[PDB]
DNA sequence: AGATCACGCGCGATATCAGAATCCCGGTGCCGAGGCCGCTCAATTGGTCGTAGACAGCTCTAGCACCGCTTAAACGCACGTACGCGCTGTCC
């Protein structure tokens, strides 16, 4: 059957960061688990934010606030910049 | 001739421990702590207003955290065969708690 | 302003914590620790209030901020 | 299965301490460490078996252990999840 | 008339510290730990099966927890002006962490 | 009796005689990773309808602010005692 994962996307990111660097299967699994964990954290915080504000929808604003809460200082700043730039690119296209 | 009733050092300390573990009122004066909270907040956002209950909640959480920290600090000092808490005791308590790196 | 956390107030907090003897330097260290803790909690609270588009920090924002850090607080409409 | 806690030999605890940066180890440390390990394993396997029972399975899967650890606040990477 | 080459006590301990902080392989033997896991699980449900991955995950989690605990224990032992970790050190580490009551 | 020189003893540093453990260099076989292929399921495109959220107006509650008293509490100062800290020796 089909077991979905983030293997291919993490590999694309890796080859875009270190084109001559591979990743082992165990490291692949660890990275996939990390992506799932951060997804759960951000999504749960966004859900809590929506619930607190009596709001029924998770918008990009909720995800941004969840990122600002979850991540530390510099990581939060850079992640927010990346997210806003990606959303702007998406809206333009 | 005359002599004051000075309690042996460490006795009034025990009396104060008993008095303050038996009570529940907040031990930091309200107004200075409120001013401190406002000053810390003004770094993050300007022209902020605070609900009185918000500052009270901050004070309760802060005092509870400090009391627990001092409990762990006292345990650390006693572990070192001492009776006085010293900054290294707080540092070890925070490091073991996972608070300070 | 941080000095508004007086020496006797830290003495009282230490006593409620069961501390009998307090070193001279414990007061500055405690002021620093309290400042760090308040910085974290108030940063999270202000994040919550900004996300709600409010200029007032409500007790609920503080309660949520504390709950975030694993310091759930009861008695303020949790 | 009887007296398997002693299977965590003295040298194994020594190795674990060394990885922890410990230079000198008291003789009484080994029994205390065995007790601590037993408590930790009891706390984890309890939740793992709870998850297994809820799924109506007779086999404890690695994902049950991962869920238990995540519940206790010890998220583990490298075994799924 | 020759004497063997005995390293001074504490030298091989440091060499072992370096070796085991450099490596990553599990330090507890696998079969004894598996037997312990099954014995502990026998008190919650009988006739249980364990995925090899499940036992490996338990071993990794336990070893990581014990290594972190020993780091905290060493910190407390050094705090007491000692070099040897003692059971009181583990107890203090656990008490400050919040694990032990 | 004091100063200088020579010899002996004690301490520090380097070398060394070794030998021990680690790291490194090379060859080797492996199996784990990267890649290509085929199939299909999940994501994309297009369209609808409905309600969730955005926005404006109004209300009034609560926050801010200010003043003035009073008085609890902080601050300051001093004496001293007992606790921290260093040094030392013994035993395990």
């Amino acid at each position: 059957t089909r077991k979905e994962s983030y293997a291919i996307y993490v590999y694309k990111v890796l080859k875009q960061v270190h084109p001559d660097t591979g990743i082992s299967s165990k490291a692949m699994s660890i990275m996939n688990s990390f992506v799932n964990d951060v997804f759960e954290r951000i999504a749960g915080e966004a859900s809590r934010l929506a619930h607190y504000n009596k709001r029924s929808t998770i918008t990009s604003r909720e995800i941004q606030t969840a990122v600002r809460l979850l991540l530390p200082g510099e990581l939060a700043k850079h992640a927010v910049s990346e997210g806003t730039k990606a959303v702007t690119k998406y809206t333009s296209a | 001739v005359k002599k004051p009733h000075r309690y042996r050092p460490g006795t009034v300390a025990l009396r104060e421990i008993r008095r303050y573990q038996k009570s529940t009122e907040l031990l930091i004066r309200k107004l200075p702590f409120q001013r401190l909270v406002r000053e810390i907040a003004q770094d993050f956002k300007t022209d902020l207003r605070f609900q009185s209950s918000a500052v009270m909640a901050l004070q309760e959480a802060s005092e509870a955290y400090l009391v627990a920290l001092f409990e762990d600090t006292n345990l650390c000092a006693i572990h070192a065969k001492r009776v006085t808490i010293m900054p290294k005791d707080i540092q070890l308590a925070r490091r073991i708690r996972g608070e300070r790196a | 302003n941080i000095q508004g956390i007086t020496k006797p107030a830290i003495r009282r907090l230490a006593r409620r914590g069961g501390v009998k003897r307090i070193s001279g330097l414990i007061y500055e260290e405690t002021r620093g620790v309290l400042k760090v803790f308040l910085e974290n909690v108030i940063r999270d609270a202000v994040t919550y209030t900004e996300h709600a588009k409010r200029k007032t920090v409500t007790a609920m924002d503080v309660v949520y901020a504390l709950k975030r850090q694993g310091r759930t607080l009861y008695g303020f409409g949790g």
